[PDB]
């Protein structure tokens, strides 16, 4: 019955900023709980009964609200605070909130592109996958483009992005064009282009099979 | 020291069933209840239900009725969660949590998690391929090397460089599924004067099939 | 003409108390048997009851209570100086403790009539009701929690009665789980409902210890 809708769905805050996320219940509830979760780990209890901090939780955190609207606030946002926050109905059936993904707002950076030709061993097995890494950039929005002998190929490429790097707060993308030894040897010019808001000129990287 | 040790990852055919476990320790098993939570990417955290160890009574979330089935074994202090009539929609991570009673339930203890994969695909060892920069002239202060792990199943796989020694510039990408095989990549940026003068090797491990591979990045 | 209580009638009474003991069904019997009897006759029946001294102690004091009460609402005239017709019946007189068979019969047939025989009877009935009560089995369905009663105290009582109950293990289950919660006072009940239908006893107590 009761639905907990958290907002914003996703937001990036700069180190030092005062962050405040909210939770809206469909009908009144006496108390609300808050949990913090990071990729690949069990969610951790963060706040009990609206405003009571859990063990190990930094004083910069605080909670408030009543009835149908509750809120979680971080006085001074810091690197370690980036994670997903969920709210929870204090009582049965213990429904969870929709969640809020809090990210870090950093300075802009251009992607260090690098292209790689099919490995000898893969070719020996009759396969040929061309890989290209678009590493360490920000914002997260970017677009790769492949050109075989000058012609754009609309897929046959697997894309994969990493989440925000814990050390320098950047993002990274992987692109892989998979072909057979024949298709690979059917052409010669292979190009990987990356378009990011850091420049209008797509960073190009290419190699020739011969 | 209150602990909850959950069972390992599971892989079962669509339409089959599965039974996970959670071994409790450091407290009186029968004095508290045990809850279960489901975690799917894009819809994280759903409450499944809870069991009363002593009475054996189980109360479920309407949504998971005739799907989930909780049981408990006093004698071995273990709680079992059984799922039946599986679909790819049930592939996710299943947690178990024991609450602390204050003004109400406080979920202070959670298990490490168990990832279930609903698929009839057969386990396949990964083909590790090295990624060295294209031949000819191209040199800078930094050099990025890589590794291509292709055609493995199921997840997960671990990739390291020089047995954990190198870390500062590592980048492992989240594997993408296609049908019955996974594929991922990993890159590492080190100083150019460090290669090929020094050895650089990726260490790929795949527990699901006891696979341990090492690929030296030769020019 | 005076007709005292028949030895047959008095003998049946013996067998009744002998068999029915003190079940709620005895009272109707007592009434039917003691119809129209004099305060003296009633006393005969009562004294005819052997054993059960415990129940008798109650009946006795109950009589004394009602008798004392009678004196308050009927203080007529203590010490009738200058004779007139007939002295007014005091409590002890109705009970037959201080009244001759003649006086009793007199009061019953006088204008206006004072049905002392019936009055005493009523008192005996009240006494019998009390006796049946202390002999009736303890129903757990009546064990509620007082608005100021500590939850732990309520539990102790609830379980005590439970230990003295004739029911199948299955029914006992329902009592332990659901019923215990059902009879809790509004506040504790509100907290127990927050834990859900499967909370453990220990958990409930820890939740309602305030």
């Amino acid at each position: 019955e009761i639905v907990l809708t958290q907002s914003p769905a996703i937001t990036a805050a700069s180190l030092g900023q005062k962050v405040t996320i909210t939770c809206s219940a469909s009908s009144s509830v006496s108390y609300m709980h808050w949990y913090q979760q990071k990729s690949g780990t069990s969610p951790k209890p963060w706040i009990y009964e609206i405003s009571k901090l859990a063990s190990g939780v930094p004083a910069r955190f605080s909670g408030s609200g009543s009835g149908t609207s509750y809120s979680l606030t971080i006085s001074s946002m810091e690197a370690e605070d980036a994670a997903i926050y969920y709210c929870q109905q204090w009582n049965y059936p213990f429904t969870f909130g929709s969640g809020t993904k809090l990210e870090i707002k950093r300075a802009d950076a251009a992607p260090t592109v690098s292209i790689f030709p099919p490995s000898s061993e893969q070719l020996t097995s009759g396969g040929a996958s061309v890989v290209c890494f678009l590493n360490n950039f920000y914002p997260k929005d970017i677009n790769v483009k492949w050109k075989i002998d000058g012609s754009e190929r609309q897929n046959g490429v697997l894309n994969s992005w990493t989440d925000q790097d814990s050390k320098d707060s950047t993002y990274s993308m992987s692109s892989t064009l998979t072909l057979t030894k024949d298709e690979y040897e059917r052409h010669n010019s292979y190009t990987c282009e990356a378009t990011h808001k850091t420049s209008t000129s797509p960073i190009v990287k290419s190699f020739n099979r011969n | 020291e209150v602990q909850l040790q959950q069972s390992g990852a599971e892989l079962a055919r669509p339409g089959a069933s599965v039974k996970m476990s959670c071994k409790a320790s450091g407290y009186t098993f029968t004095s508290y209840t045990m809850h279960w939570v489901k975690q799917r990417p894009g819809q994280g955290l759903e409450w499944i239900g809870y069991i009363n160890p002593s009475s054996g009574y189980s109360n479920y979330n309407q949504k998971f009725k005739d799907k989930a089935t909780l049981t408990a074994d006093k004698s071995s202090s273990t709680a079992y969660m059984q799922l039946s009539s599986l679909t790819s929609e049930d592939s996710a991570v299943y947690y178990c949590s024991r609450p602390v009673v204050r003004l109400g339930y406080n979920f202070d203890y959670w298990g490490q998690g168990s990832t279930l994969t609903v698929s009839s695909a057969k386990t396949t060892p990964p083909s590790v391929y090295p990624l060295a920069p294209g031949s000819a002239a191209q040199t800078n202060s930094m050099v990025t090397l890589g590794c291509l792990v292709k055609g493995y199943f199921p997840e997960p796989v671990t990739v390291t460089w020089n047995s954990g020694s190198l870390s500062s510039g590592v980048h492992t990408f989240p594997a993408v599924l296609q049908s019955d095989l996974y594929t991922l990549s990993s890159s590492v940026t080190v100083p150019s004067s460090t290669w090929p003068s020094e050895t650089v090797t990726c260490n790929v491990a795949h527990p699901a099939s006891s696979t341990k591979v090492d690929k030296k990045i030769v020019p | 003409v005076h007709q005292a209580i028949s030895p047959r009638t008095l003998n049946a009474w013996v067998k009744v108390v002998e068999e029915k003991a003190f079940s709620p069904e005895v009272i109707p019997m007592f009434s039917a048997l003691s119809e129209g009897a004099t305060p003296q006759d009633l006393n005969t029946m009562l004294n005819t009851v052997g054993g059960h001294q415990a129940a008798m102690q109650m009946l006795k004091e109950t009589i004394n209570e009602e008798a004392a009460e009678w004196d308050r609402v009927h203080p007529v005239h203590a010490g009738p100086i200058a004779p007139g017709q007939m002295r007014e019946p005091r409590g002890s007189d109705i009970a037959g403790t201080t009244s001759t068979l003649q006086e009793q019969i007199g009061w019953m047939t006088n204008n206006p009539p004072i049905p002392v025989g019936e009055i005493y009877k009523r008192w005996i009935i009240l006494g019998l009701n009390k006796i049946v009560r202390m002999y009736s089995p303890t129903s757990i369905l009546d064990i509620r929690q007082g608005p100021k009663e500590p939850f732990r105290d309520y539990v102790d009582r609830f379980y005590k009665t439970l230990r003295a109950e004739q029911a199948s293990q299955e029914v006992k289950n329902w009592m332990t789980e659901t019923l215990l919660v059902q009879n809790a006072n509004p506040d504790c009940k509100t907290i127990l409902k927050a834990l859900g239908p499967a909370a453990t006893l220990e958990e409930m107590m820890t939740a309602c210890q305030g």
